[PDB]
């Protein structure tokens, strides 16, 4: 005589997980963003499969058969917008949550914020072999530039890119490459995002505050899973608003050419949600110190956890940090809107500087002024 | 130990006040 | 950090155990070529330089 | 007896076992290599086209 | 007064030895007591499988009776002078000791001359004796931790004459007839295998002329012509698990082959074993004791008792620990312990040979404190190493040990040798002897 | 002055508002975890209590009222001389194992 919800294995998995899971009282809207990622995630291996249900994979038939999608299937388009889009609302969500993990300190769970880490350089990897896939100008062009980066590498370089082009440059064998990939790497995300959830319930979610909340701990099913309910219809409202009104804001019109490589578009940028690394990639001239700043852009958050030298776990009662962490976002922002734009004055020496700010401010601004914050408070 | 022996019960008994002992490297001893 | 791993004896047992990781690095180097088929060093080794 | 020296020279240390591993992962692969294509060459002899070849 | 001027000033232990063999050394002291034994080289070694058992028997029947003290005439005698006669019978050596005044000196070598020669061994003694051993091996069954020890000799050496534990199996104690002991006594209890050895306020000369006029009756043949010689003794690493559900607390033993009472590198291994201590549930030091195994076990309430012993034999010994810990204790030692080897066996600090040597400084020098423990340490070191080694020469051995030597030893002894695990109780988690042969090697090193 | 700033930058961190005091507002490494267990009981009610009433709050979200605020002068230093001792121990360890 049992509950067969704490008492079969299944069951009793999920009831831990998030059924009678403690979890802190007074965790903000800004923690939502979890299952809003998980959900964008199921939504993204939703719909590609109904996408992959009809896209071949040659170059040939790849930018009809997205045409195809479009403009036959009984509500593909529906299905196709909802996925070019969904893919940036994964990244806004995605942003956010590192942006939130940053800010309250949660990085003190090492295991959970390397994995994260992981989980960022995946999905990362997953949207690019996507935008690959429908051989639009966009496509073609943005994956030549980025994969040629390979080639500043010492030694193995060239080859390394030979090995991924699967011949000489971006054409036949590497769309059906990147076609495999994208379908089997968020498989791997999902299981990585499951040992995430594993570690993170190892130790439990972090407040606002920052403090251990172990004595106002609330059952997460009642009040967590509404809570989440109405965060995935917002995060739906934005989505469908987005896909329903206005499909190709985000995305760029050169992309709807089929990929030609005797001519390249007026201008080369890659997906919104990469600009702020490209951006870095284009500050230093060196290409081999371009690839290695655009590669420490995003492991810099491994290192994260180890700079963190305030007292206190989070940025609720740091101000200077505050505006640190601020000026760190309109950094980011700066760099994104650096990178659209061509290589021109000044646009090449304001991105030198917002790379540089980026830098400076994760690395020496934010440990500094968590030494001066220490002292201002007697500790 | 269990004792069912006059030779091995011999000795247990008791003619000196109970002395209790306990160290910092070495087991508790009575006697 | 790095001060509690400054000490005499934490200095004793990295030469202690110098040898097993610089011949757990030999192994690995050992094995990147030769799963590599690094020829710029297999050139030089007498009889695998047959194969090519 | 020689298997004494042997585990107490490249056996004894994990390390130097797999250095002894690796080792012989060349000198086996060469030699086994070179057995194999010579036995089926032998055993075809005259039918590859390594066999045919001198004369065009 | 240094320690090594303390060193080179302990009295010294003058040794001499009749035409017949037995050899005399007293130690000379200023008490006004003494100890006076007789240590021989009888034991559960020297006895084959049809009796064993008889050292035990002789033993008990020692003190019985004499030709010439009847029987509980000779109690009056040691009890009138206050003496306590006492006797210890090992798997090698065994031995009797009077404790007594100085004065009471020429009467209680005498009193050891009647027992280890003219014993009675009468017929209605050994029916009397025979029932009294059977008891008292039930009582050692139910000591636990003397039944794992001879579950570590029985599964150690197995098929030599160590593996007999010396009471003997309760067969043979039930049909050793006065035949089986005579033999024993005629063919072990010989001049040349026998030390009378002294130490208080004993006098070499004294005691060299009381063995004269006393021992001199002593034989040093060998009958016709049995000589009953040394049979080396295989180690076989094995196991051997006699689980017991009911027995609130489980006991493991495992040890691997040591060294014999030869071969110095005993001296580095007591370090090394010095370095991995000794914890029992009440010692106090709690999670602070500087060996890392006690730490543990102290933090985490591991065990119950855990002890490193150096069981040592004339050419092969148990080196090795004994730990007593509950059900759900057991595998987890054997990962902390077996990892607490290696690390002496890959990197040792020489902060912690330091240490060891120091504490077995203490052990040595606090060991042979009283008149009993030095006259036990003489007879014991004249059959085992033929002299008795000086305080300052221990001390020298134990100089020359450093973290190096102490490295270069426990991986000649300790890394990749299959161990000799006994274990009784609840040894439900206990390791798998596979399990526990691949914790004796690192893959690290 | 000096003090003058760290007043300022007492009013301005916010933990008064939620009648936080300084020690609650640390982080819980080990070293802080021990020192906690370490207090003693009445204070450690005392903590207990202050840190959910400060979760409540800001999980509806509000502060309480000007008059209950952890004044700068009445904020006390409980936590201080536990923590030093742990560290001091931790430090001690450390050095011996050194
Ligand atoms: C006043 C006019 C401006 C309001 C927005 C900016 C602002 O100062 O917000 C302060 C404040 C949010 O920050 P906070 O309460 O100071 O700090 C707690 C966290 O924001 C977390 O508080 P929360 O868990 O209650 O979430 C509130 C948050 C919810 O934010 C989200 O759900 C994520 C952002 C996308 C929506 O609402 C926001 O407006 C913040 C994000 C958007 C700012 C623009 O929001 C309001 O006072 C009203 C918000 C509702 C709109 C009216
Ligand atoms: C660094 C490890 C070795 C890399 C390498 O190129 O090895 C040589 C071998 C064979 O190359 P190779 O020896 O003919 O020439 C080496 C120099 N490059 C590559 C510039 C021509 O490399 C490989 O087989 C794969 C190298 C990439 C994967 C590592
Ligand atoms: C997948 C489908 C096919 C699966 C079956 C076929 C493939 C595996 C077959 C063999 C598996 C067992 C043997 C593998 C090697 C191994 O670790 O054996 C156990 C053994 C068990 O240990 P051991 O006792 O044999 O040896 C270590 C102990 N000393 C040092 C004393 C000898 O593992 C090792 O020996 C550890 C070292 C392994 C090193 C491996 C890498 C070397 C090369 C590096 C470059
Ligand atoms: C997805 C994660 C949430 C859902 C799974 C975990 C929650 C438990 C689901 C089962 C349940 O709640 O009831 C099953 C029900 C029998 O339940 P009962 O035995 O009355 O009470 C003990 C607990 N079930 O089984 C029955 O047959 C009752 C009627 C079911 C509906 C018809
Ligand atoms: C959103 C804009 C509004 C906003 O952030 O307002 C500030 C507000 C303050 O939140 P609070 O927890 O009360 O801070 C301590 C106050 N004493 O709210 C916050 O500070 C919450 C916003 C910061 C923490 C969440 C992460 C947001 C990241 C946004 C940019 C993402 C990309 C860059 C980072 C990666
Ligand atoms: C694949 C995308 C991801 C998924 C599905 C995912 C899933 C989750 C979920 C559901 C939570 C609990 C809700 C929450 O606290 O936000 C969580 C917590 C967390 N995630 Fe992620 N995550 C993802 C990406 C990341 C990334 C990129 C990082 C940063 C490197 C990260 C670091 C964290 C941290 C630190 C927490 C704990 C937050 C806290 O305790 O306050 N995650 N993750
Ligand atoms: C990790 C989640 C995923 C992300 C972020 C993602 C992202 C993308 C992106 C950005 C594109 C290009 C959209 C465009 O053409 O403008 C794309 C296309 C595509 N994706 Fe995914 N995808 C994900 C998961 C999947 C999965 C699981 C599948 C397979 C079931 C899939 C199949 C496809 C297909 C077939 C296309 C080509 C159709 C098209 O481009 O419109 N995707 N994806």
């Amino acid at each position: 005589m049992t509950n067969i919800r704490k008492s079969h294995p299944l069951m009793k998995i999920i009831n831990n997980a998030f059924i009678d899971l403690p979890a802190p009282s007074n965790i903000s809207s800004w923690w939502n963003f979890g299952s809003l990622l998980g959900i964008c995630l199921i939504l993204q291996i939703l719909t590609g499969l109904f996408l992959a249900m009809h896209y071949t994979s040659d170059t040939t038939t790849a930018f009809s058969s997205v045409t195809h999608i479009c403009r036959d299937v009984n509500y593909g388009w529906v299905i196709r917008y909802l996925h070019a889009n969904g893919a940036s609302m994964f990244f806004i969500c995605l942003f956010i949550h590192v942006g939130r993990g940053l800010y309250y300190g949660s990085y003190m769970f090492l295991e959970t914020w390397n994995i994260g880490v992981v989980l960022l350089f995946t999905v990362m990897a997953t949207a690019f072999m996507g935008y690959v896939l429908p051989w639009g100008q966009m496509s073609f062009w943005g994956a030549t530039v980025i994969t040629n980066l390979l080639s500043a590498i010492p030694y193995i370089g060239t080859d390394l890119v030979e090995w991924i082009w699967g011949g000489f440059s971006v054409d036949k064998a590497t769309l059906t490459r990147f076609f495999a990939f994208h379908f089997i790497l968020p498989f791997i995300i999902t299981a990585l995002a499951a040992v995430h959830l594993l570690f993170l319930h190892e130790t439990g979610s972090n407040n606002p505050t920052g403090i251990s909340s172990d004595m106002d701990k609330i059952p997460f099913h009642p009040y967590y899973t509404i809570k989440d309910i109405l965060g995935a219809l917002f995060m739906m409202l934005i989505l469908l608003i987005l896909v329903l009104f206005s499909p190709d804001l985000l995305g760029d019109p050169d992309n709807y050419t089929p990929a030609n490589p005797l001519n390249t578009p007026p201008h080369i940028k890659p997906e919104w949600y990469f600009l702020f690394a490209y951006a870095i990639l284009r500050s230093i001239p060196n290409k081999l110190g371009g690839v290695l700043a655009l590669v420490a852009s995003i492991l810099i958050l491994i290192l994260m956890p180890m700079l963190h030298t305030s007292k206190q776990r989070s940025m609720m009662f740091r101000p200077l940090s505050q505006c640190l962490f601020w000026m760190l976002v309109a950094d980011l922002i700066t760099l994104t809107w650096i990178g659209g734009q061509p290589v021109e004055h000044p646009f090449i020496i304001i991105g030198q500087l917002a790379s540089i700010l980026y830098f400076l401010i994760i690395l020496v601004l934010m440990p500094i002024t968590s030494i001066i914050e220490n002292n201002l408070l007697k500790w | 130990r269990s004792f069912l022996c006059r030779e091995s019960l011999s000795g247990q008994a008791a003619g000196r006040p109970l002395v209790a002992s306990v160290g910092l490297n070495v087991p508790a001893s009575v006697r | 950090m790095l001060s509690r791993f400054l000490g005499p004896r934490y200095r004793e047992l990295a030469r202690n155990w110098i040898p097993t990781a610089s011949m757990w690095g030999a192994v690995g180097a050992v094995g990147l070529v030769w799963a590599t088929d690094w020829r710029l060093i297999l050139d030089w080794v007498p009889y695998i330089n047959g194969k090519f | 007896t020689l298997t004494a020296r042997l585990y107490s020279l490249l056996f004894r240390r994990t390390s130097t076992f797999a250095l002894t591993i690796a080792v012989g992962a060349l000198f086996f692969e060469r030699a086994f290599d070179q057995g194999a294509d010579a036995i089926y060459e032998h055993i075809n002899q005259g039918k590859l086209w390594k066999h045919i070849k001198h004369k065009y | 007064a240094t320690y090594a001027q303390a060193l080179q000033s302990v009295p010294e232990t003058q040794v001499s030895q009749l035409d017949n063999g037995l050899r005399v050394a007293s130690e000379q002291s200023s008490q006004p007591t003494c100890t006076v034994g007789v240590w021989i080289d009888a034991g559960s070694r020297y006895e084959n499988e049809k009796n064993n058992g008889a050292g035990y028997f002789v033993e008990h029947l020692a003190f019985k009776g004499t030709k010439n003290r009847p029987g509980s005439a000779l109690e009056k005698e040691v009890e009138s002078m206050g003496a306590h006669l006492n006797a210890y019978s090992t798997r090698e050596h065994t031995a009797y000791y009077i404790k007594a005044l100085s004065k009471d000196l020429p009467k209680a070598v005498e009193l050891l001359a009647d027992i280890v020669q003219n014993c009675s061994l009468e017929d209605s003694q050994i029916e009397k004796e025979r029932d009294v051993i059977l008891q008292e091996l039930q009582e050692n069954d139910s000591s636990m931790r003397d039944v794992v020890f001879d579950y570590l000799h029985a599964t150690a050496f197995q098929g030599t004459p160590l593996a007999q534990s010396v009471e003997g199996p309760s067969e043979n104690v039930r049909k050793l007839s006065r035949a089986d002991l005579t033999e024993y006594v005629s063919q072990h209890y010989k001049a040349p295998r026998m030390v009378l050895a002294a130490a208080g306020g004993v006098e070499h000369r004294q005691l060299l002329d009381l063995a004269q006029k006393h021992f001199s009756s002593l034989s040093g043949t060998y009958v016709e012509d049995a000589v009953p010689a040394f049979t080396p003794c295989r180690f076989t690493g094995s196991e051997i698990r006699h689980r017991d559900d009911a027995l609130p607390l489980a006991h493991v033993a495992i040890a691997v082959e040591g060294p014999g009472w030869a071969n110095p590198d005993n001296v580095p291994l007591q370090v090394a074993n010095a370095i991995i201590g000794h914890y029992d549930s009440t010692y106090g030091g709690g999670t602070h004791m500087s060996s890392t195994l006690a730490s543990v076990a102290a933090t985490r309430k591991l065990c119950q008792s855990f002890q490193t012993f150096n069981i040592c034999y004339a050419e092969t010994g148990l080196l090795g620990a004994h730990f007593v810990c509950d059900n759900m204790s057991i595998d987890d030692m054997m990962f902390f312990l077996q990892g607490q080897w290696m690390r002496l066996c890959t990197s040792a600090t020489e902060s912690e040979v330091v240490r060891g040597k120091n504490i077995l400084r203490n052990a040595l020098v606090s060991h042979l404190d009283g008149t009993t423990p030095v006259c036990e340490d003489i007879g014991r070191s004249l059959l085992t190493y033929g002299r008795r080694i000086p305080l300052a020469e221990w001390e020298s051995r134990i100089a020359e040990v450093d973290a190096s030597v102490v490295r270069e030893v426990c991986s000649k002894y300790f890394y990749d040798q299959c161990p000799a695990v006994a274990g009784l109780g609840p040894i439900e988690q206990l390791p798998d002897y596979n399990r526990i042969r691949s914790g004796m090697f690192w893959l690290r090193f | 002055w000096l003090e003058g700033i760290r007043k300022w930058y007492y009013n301005a961190a916010g933990f008064n508002k939620l009648g936080l005091m300084r020690d609650d507002t640390i982080y819980e490494d080990d070293d802080v975890k021990e020192a906690i267990r370490r207090l003693p009981e009445n204070l450690y009610n005392d903590r207990v209590f202050r840190i959910k009433r400060a979760l409540d709050l800001t999980m509806r979200q509000q502060i309480l009222p000007k008059e209950q605020w952890t004044k700068y002068e009445e904020d006390k230093f409980y936590l201080e001389p536990y923590l030093k001792e742990v560290i001091r121990e931790r430090k001690e360890r450390e050095e011996w194992a050194k």
